[PDB]
RNA sequence: AAAGGAAUUGACGGAAGGGCACCACCAGGAGUGGAGCCUGCGGCUUAAUUUGACUCAACACGGGAAACCUCACCCGGCCCGG
RNA sequence: UUUGUCUGGUUAAUUCCGAUAACGAACGAGACUCUGGCAUGCUAACUAGUUACGCGACCGGUCGGCGUAACUUCUUAGAGGGACAAGUGGCGUUCAGCCACCCGAGAUUGAGCAAUAACAGGUCUGUGAUGCCCUUAGAUGUCCGGGGCUGCACGCGCGCUACACUGACUGGCUCAGCGUGUGCCUACCCUACGCCGGCAGGCGCGGGUAACCCGUUGAACCCCAUUCGUGAUGGGGAUCGGGGAUUGCAAUUAUUCCCCAUGAACGAGGAAUUCCCAGUAAGUGCGGGUCAUAAGCUUGCGUUGAUUAAGUCCCUGCCCUUUGUACA
């Protein structure tokens, strides 16, 4: 089993929160990055840290990760909608007539952009 | 001129390969004079595979030590193949090295690539690495 | 007679002692159907089975 | 032109089954000069199938404890047994080994169920790699047990065993036990 | 995983009818009562596996009976993925219609029949000429093809002459020359019909692949080993090609090749030699009792039933 | 059975057994098994569907 | 001088359900158990057959394969190093 | 007192992902040390070698055969480098990861280390570690001498040797590797080579406190020819007689060895059961221990080297969750 333990995937994430301007997608660059940016004892931890920051940079640039901070949103405020006509600009709004009685008794409904539709017959809304 | 080894085990063979009119000698005896003859084709496998024209410029002298007999045979054939490929990369052009390496690797990878397996140690409580003693209950 | 079958998918190991896999077997010889049979031994997809009795489907053991 | 033992062509022999076409490794890539490869083949699931069939054949003759570990003894035995095939029958012996292994793997078998010691068995069928290696085990039994106590030596007995599974005579312990352990799967149904 | 690109090779490809052979017309005078081509007499043997439709003419002139082929037909075109649990159904403007994929198939067959040879060698030549081409053209652009006109004796005064072929030769294992029939299996998109990626899947499992295309391509593959034993071939070779990216057929790539024997290839594809000649003769045991006129043998597009049809006046 | 029926397309009948069980022989017969102190308030019957 | 009520943690079951392990089985191999022999232990005899250990967690274990020393053990005697 | 430490997925692992009144952590696991696998790239060297020479010996080749100038491939061993599930395809609540395949020496090398806390587990026979009780001069201190632990109507266990033709016996041939080597106390050592015997050995000159001498550690199995021919036989070598040598103050209750003789069950073992997943099981020898003499045991080293599985909770134990108590 090759599951990464707590230190090689917490330490890799605290390495990724700062120092994002140095990291990349290739493993052999980040492996050489990791000794200027940290004090790690011997290399098998450092190769495992480099493997997880390469896997995390493989993950992270196509969407949000839960564990990573809004330094991601600093990338999405650094790198990144409405329609032309709004979806609330429709020209006929169907209104079933209890709403029309409400609008008439709120001193509206003299103005007509709406169209009242026919009331339902049958009251079978419950489940058996 | 190259000398380049091949090993399988604590058996170690290195061939001394320099320029000539054709030769193969394993510790002063030629390749048709080695003792196991149910394994005669293993040492002859570059001679049958590459042909005697591919050896046509070299004098190969093989010196072996260590190991058993069969591990010594498997180091002889690997050292011979690495001898010809090291001569071919230094003195012949590299497409000939490419042709000789795909004709040698695709047949058998122990002709060019070593064996990383060594004998694992005995530990206590049993007569081998894994086996354990008979452990009566009553 | 004797109908040959081809494996498309493996459906997990089964049995009391865990010895028998069961697979989806599609027939080749004169017939076309896709059924479950259970095997003894290691299978991969693309294995060819040889069924003496040719009809029986096998749920569980 | 890779020839087995210096003398055997691998170019011409006929695997007449589809199910063992990738599971008897004798054809052109697996043409080797010798039945020794010193391989790393049983280190993964399904790398032991594309070990050559001759290499599996000489390793399965190493079986009992007087003859454990000794490979070149069985290389010598399989060499003289293949020459016994070429002298007694005179056909290509690689068709005799292919015909023995294709013909003698039992196509149906039985499993034990019944919660560990009340005997009610159930019939299922056999995977093809299990058929190939079951066939080599039923071919290496027979011949050693039929040259255990005899004046006959082993090489004639083993080559005759591969002959006797290549043609299907029912003196063959591979064929005899094939029919028996498929007919009890016929019986527990 | 070390593969080589498949180039497109332009040669002139001959589909010659029995009537369009003048040597079959030259051999019409002095021998025989039954004459056809080994494309056609395989299809009477391998009529048990066709799903898609064709026709075969029966031509009786006197006591000399001829099986000739249609002129506006896609009869050489291979069927594709035919016998699966789900066939290709798709439409013409998509790439994977059986219209273009059959047209992809015999383009790919005629490509690899010359691809796996050297042009540079001297050919193994026969002392006879091929008669439907004049030898004075210096373009030399034919494929390597042989034609062998051989003679069988069948009882009840029926003489079966099959116009057969051989398509290649290689140097043998002992110093012999050894005769090759070349045909080509093809892998168009291996996801849909339980399909296996041969770059991945035939590295141990060559035998999964034959079981796949016995299940997919049975009418195509059974026809080849039908004509093979009539050739009496010393070797059988089958070719494996695939397209480069899985949707766009403009490029295809050769992965590798396999070598067989025809009885090794008959029982592995469930061809029994006794059944195929019997359905060969049953049409002939009918059609030697028929009178002169025009005839037709088809396989139906929908149903598993064939007919011998009297063709009325002057179609073919 | 279906190859022996003289009637074409005879759907075979079902067996309607109404079983009462005591409280001792359900936990012997595993029909009903002992549950937690806080999931005893679940009186929805157990699912038979996937 | 407690008997009892309700509730928590733990141990236990001749309860229900999961999980792991070749000190588990399954696929299987070399074996062991039957045979002569070295060796330990139970008994039996001895003046003594010293001794600890008895299911893994005793029985080629005390690094214990002791001819004297080892040496505890027996038969007889010197010895203060009271 | 509980949640944190869990319905689930995943892991060799409370390893992680995910769910979430929990958020962040510590010990154990993992990390770490030692070993194994790679380097024509560095450092390199008469107690290590290669090779171009110079000469000798033998019919261009052979020479571990005798001595020189360059190099570090082979030997030794440091300093760093290197493999990370990193690259690709698929599966996957698109998250842990899992599977497949190239490039690669290498895509689970093996051992040490080992938490909370407990058992009436073993050891007062390792102790000038010991508390008390005991004996303490016709001693249970302490020495010298014969005897003992070795005895056998009989069990149980660890092991060795075999039940043969893949063998046995006789000749030939050719290859290892961990390491040991002259001692405060104290006599106790590794052995070359020459002479004499058929052996254990006798006798003398030498070398060695060690990469120097034993030692190229000329190991066994395996390999190649001879004979034997299914017989309790030429397998089995148990038991049993006379003789020679070595050790030692002393070999009887034969310590060990060799010569000759003798030829017992045993022909592949029944219910139960032991051990094991790649240089693994097993076959086969060689060192260390104990030792004035020394291994059927143990601890290592190598050599020849596979079948079979790539999973399950049926069995056997064990942990966990829910549940019942009048048990603490
Ligand atoms: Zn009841």
């Amino acid at each position: 089993g090759r599951v990464r333990t707590k230190t090689v995937k917490k330490a890799a994430r605290v390495i990724i929160e700062k120092y994002y301007t140095r990291l990349g997608n290739d493993f052999h660059t980040n492996k050489r990055v990791c000794e200027e940016i940290a004090i790690i004892p011997s290399k098998k931890l450092r190769n495992k840290i480099a493997g997880y920051v390469t896997h995390l940079m493989k993950r992270i640039q196509r969407g949000p990760v839960r564990g990573i901070s809004i330094k991601l949103q600093e990338e999405e405020r650094e790198r990144r909608y409405v329609p032309e006509v709004s979806a609330l600009d429709q020209e006929i709004i169907e209104v079933d007539p209890d709403t029309k009685e409400m609008l008439k008794l709120l001193d509206f409904g003299s103005l007509s952009n709406l169209q009242v539709t026919q009331p339902t017959v049958g009251m079978n809304f419950k489940t058996p | 001129s190259v000398q380049v080894f091949g090993r399988k085990k604590t058996a170690t063979a290195v061939a001394h390969c320099k320029r000539g009119n054709g030769l193969i000698k394993v510790n002063g005896r030629p390749l048709e004079m080695i003792e196991p003859r149910t394994l005669q084709y293993k040492l002859l496998e570059p001679v049958l595979l590459l042909g005697k024209e591919r050896f046509a410029g070299v004098d190969i002298r093989v010196r072996v030590k260590g190991g058993g007999h069969v591990a010594q045979i498997y180091a002889i054939r690997q050292s011979i193949s690495k001898a010809l490929v090291a001569y071919y990369q230094k003195y012949v052009d590299e497409a000939s090295k490419k042709e000789i390496k795909d004709i040698l690797i695709q047949y058998d990878r122990t002709l060019l690539v070593a064996d990383p397996r060594r004998c694992e140690s005995k530990k206590f409580g049993g007569p081998g690495a894994r086996a354990r003693y008979q452990k009566s209950y009553r | 007679p004797i109908k040959l079958a081809r494996v498309t998918k493996v459906l997990g190991r089964t049995g009391s002692q865990g010895q028998c896999t069961q697979v989806r077997v599609e027939f080749m010889d004169d017939t076309s159907r896709s059924i479950i049979r259970n095997v003894k031994g290691p299978v991969r997809e693309g294995d060819v089975l040889t069924l003496l009795e040719s009809e029986r489907e096998a749920r569980r053991l | 032109d890779i020839k087995l033992f210096g003398k055997w062509s691998t170019d011409d022999v006929q695997i007449n089954d589809i199910s063992l076409q990738d599971y008897i490794a004798v054809k052109e890539k697996y043409a080797k000069y010798l039945p020794h490869s010193a391989g790393r083949y049983a280190a993964k699931r399904f790398r032991k199938a594309q070990c050559p069939i001759v290499e599996r054949l000489t390793n399965s003759m190493m079986m009992h404890g007087r003859n454990n570990g000794k490979k070149l003894m069985t290389v010598r035995i399989v060499k003289h047994a293949f020459e016994i095939i070429h002298l007694l029958t005179g056909e290509n012996p690689l068709q005799v080994l292919v015909n023995a292994i294709i013909n003698s793997g039992p196509r149906e078998d039985s499993t034990r169920i019944g919660r560990a010691g009340t005997v009610r068995r159930q019939a299922v069928d056999v995977s093809p790699l299990r058929r190939v290696n079951q066939a080599i085990w039923l071919l290496c039994t027979g011949a050693r047990e039929a040259a255990f106590r005899n004046i006959k030596t082993i090489a004639e007995c083993l080559a005759d065993e591969l002959i006797n599974a290549a043609k299907g005579s029912s003196n063959s312990y591979a064929i005899k036990k094939k029919d028996e352990l498929e007919r009890v799967a016929k019986s527990n149904r | 995983r070390s593969e080589k690109p498949l180039r497109s090779i332009k040669r002139i490809f001959h589909t010659v009818t029995t009537t369009d052979d003048p040597v079959i017309r030259k051999l019409a005078k002095t021998q025989g009562n039954v004459f056809a081509t080994d494309a056609i007499l395989a299809t009477l043997m391998s009529c048990t596996r066709s799903v898609y439709s064709w026709d075969i003419v029966v031509q009786r002139v006197g006591s000399k009976l001829f099986f000739d082929k249609r002129d506006n037909s896609d009869f050489d075109l291979l069927t594709v993925s035919e016998t699966a649990n789900e066939p290709p159904q798709d439409e013409g403007n998509s790439f994977n219609s059986p219209r273009n994929l059959a047209m992809e198939a015999t383009y790919i067959n005629h490509n690899f029949s010359q691809q796996c040879l050297r042009m540079g060698k001297e050919r193994y030549n026969f002392p006879n000429p091929n008669p439907f081409v004049e030898d004075d053209m210096d373009k030399n652009e034919i494929a390597s093809v042989a034609y062998r006109y051989r003679r069988w004796k069948l009882g009840d005064d029926i003489d079966l002459i099959v116009r057969c072929e051989h398509d290649g030769v290689m140097t043998g294992a002992n110093g012999e020359v050894s005769f090759i029939n070349i045909k080509t299996l093809n892998e168009w998109d291996s996801r849909h019909c339980n399909g296996v990626d041969w770059r991945q899947k035939l590295d141990s499992q060559r035998g999964a692949v034959i079981a796949t295309e016995l299940k997919n391509n049975s009418y195509k593959l059974a026809r080849w080993t039908c004509c093979a034993l009539l050739a009496g071939s010393e070797y059988l070779k089958l070719g494996y090609v695939s397209r480069y990216h899985v949707k766009d057929s403009s490029r295809h790539v050769i992965l590798g090749t396999q070598q067989f024997k025809p009885n090794e290839f008959a029982s592995q594809i469930n061809l029994s030699v006794e059944n195929a000649w019997g359905i060969l003769r049953c049409v002939i045991d009918i059609c030697m009792k028929l009178e002169e006129g025009k005839y037709l043998i088809l396989k139906d597009p929908n149903k598993q039933v064939i007919r011998v049809y009297s063709l009325p006046d002057g179609t073919f | 059975i279906s190859e022996a029926s003289v009637f074409d397309a005879y759907v075979l009948p079902k067996l309607y057994v109404k079983l009462h069980y005591c409280v001792s022989c359900a936990i012997h017969s595993k029909v009903v098994r002992n549950r937690s102190r806080e999931a005893r308030k679940d009186r929805t019957p157990p699912p038979r569907f996937r």
